[PDB]
């Protein structure tokens, strides 16, 4: 059962993270640790619509554009 | 060429459909060029006053 | 009841004049059928489609 | 196209929210109508 | 009860306003259009019970 | 408004790049379509007349410029030499006798328009499906 540990623990870990990103949708700590745990994985094609939604609340800020960048 | 009439809806019925639905709010109109004025950076020392 | 009891005619029941809480029940319903129509509309709305909890 | 829960998404006839005062007075001649604005010092 | 009847009597006539309605509607001639309602001579006391069991 | 500006084809090789679905003309994403004012009765007649002998005109007004012809089934439209369903035909074939009972006295035997007619292996396979 190592596929069902794994994802068992990737799936606590994104709703723990989609949960602290819908409670809170002012503070980009939460998504860019998130998209950056997606990025350890070192395949993706979600993590830019990660950042291209989280853009949408705050694009004045240079952290999330720079580091999605 | 079709025909196109309307059915007539009875005036005893509820709201037949469970309108209880919530999404979260969707990306909003693009959003344009900010153009300020050309950001400064003051000091050390009033940064700390 | 108190013009059935003039004269000799008995102190029991057979008070039988209905019209005049007739005409004052039907004024309720005549004011009160548009209110809890609308009240039990809104319980059918929130009973079928169901309950808005942060709308208005 | 899909308003609000407000247009046609709701049968709840709510209280407070109902046809009074269906009617909007205009102020007359004899108040401070704009026509009398218009015109004055 | 003459002096509270009297009391209620010159409360509604005090209160006589006109009736400042516009539009006129009878709500059951919009009804009979329908193909769902339709009007038949039937006896009192089946439409009575006809309600209650309906109600119920 | 002038027939020649609208009658003045487009000069090109018809761009089939596009498919020939894509390229015609539409205004919905299936067909040009618009509303207008056709009379009810020929309407219906004509769809009765298709839905019981399968024959009708064809309605359009832009398609050849000349079209007077009977679409669908085609042999049976000259077969009856074109006549409706409102019109009394030409013979009286095939025709169906019932039988009635319209004194409405007696009981159990009023069999008027409610009346029946005069003329009135598998199960093994449809038991080893269910
Ligand atoms: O007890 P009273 O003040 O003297 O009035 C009573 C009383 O009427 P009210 O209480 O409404 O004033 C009775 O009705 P109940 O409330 O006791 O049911 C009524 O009898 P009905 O129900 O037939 O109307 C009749 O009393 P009675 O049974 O003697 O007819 C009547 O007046 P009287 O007691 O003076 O007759």
């Amino acid at each position: 059962t190592d596929e069902e540990e794994l994802n068992d623990y990737k799936l606590r870990k994104r709703k723990t993270f989609e949960d602290n990103i819908r409670k809170n949708r002012t503070v980009i700590s939460n998504w860019i640790k998130y998209a950056q745990w997606e990025e350890s994985l070192k395949e993706i094609q979600r993590a830019r619509s990660i950042y291209e939604r989280a853009l949408d609340v705050d694009y004045r800020n240079i952290t999330l554009w720079l580091k999605y960048a | 060429v079709i025909r196109m009439v309307e059915m007539q809806k009875d005036p005893m019925e509820p709201p037949r459909f469970k309108i209880n639905k919530k999404i979260p709010r969707g990306p909003p109109s693009p959003p344009a060029p900010v153009m300020h004025s050309p950001s400064r950076k003051m000091t050390v020392k009033e940064q700390q006053e | 009841y108190y013009r059935f009891n003039t004269g000799p005619v008995g102190k029991g029941p057979g008070c039988g004049f209905w019209a005049a809480g007739w005409r004052v029940w039907l004024f309720f319903m005549r004011g009160i059928t548009p209110l809890l129509e609308r009240w039990l509309g809104n319980l059918l709305a929130r009973q079928f489609e169901g309950r808005h909890s942060k709308g208005v | 196209k899909g308003e609000g829960d407000l247009s046609q998404l709701s049968k709840q006839y709510s209280s407070r929210d109902l046809p009074s005062h269906t009617k909007i007075k205009y102020r007359q001649t004899t108040q401070d109508a704009p026509e009398e604005v218009r015109n004055r010092d | 009860s003459y002096q509270k009847l009297l009391k209620y009597y010159v409360l509604n006539a005090l209160k006589h306003r006109p009736p400042k309605a516009q539009k006129k509607r009878y709500l059951f001639r919009s009804f009979k259009a329908t193909k769902f309602f339709q009007s038949t001579k039937l006896d009192w006391v089946e439409v009575g019970l006809q309600v209650c069991r309906q109600g119920y | 408004p002038t027939y020649e500006t609208m009658f003045a084809p487009e000069f090109g090789p018809e761009n089939p790049f596009r498919t020939q679905q894509m390229a015609a003309p539409r205004n919905m994403l299936s067909g040009y379509a618009e509303p207008a004012h056709i009379n009810d009765f020929m309407f219906e007649q004509q769809r009765r007349t298709f839905a019981t002998y399968g024959y009708a005109l064809d309605p359009s007004l832009d398609n050849h410029q000349v079209s007077a012809k009977y679409i669908g089934s085609v042999e049976e439209a000259e077969k009856n030499q074109g006549l409706t369903v409102f019109e009394t035909g030409q013979k009286k074939t095939e025709k169906r006798k019932k039988f009635k009972e319209n004194d409405a006295s007696n009981i159990d035997g009023f069999l008027g328009p409610w009346a029946k007619y005069v003329d009135e292996e598998e199960q093994k396979e449809l038991d080893e499906i269910t």
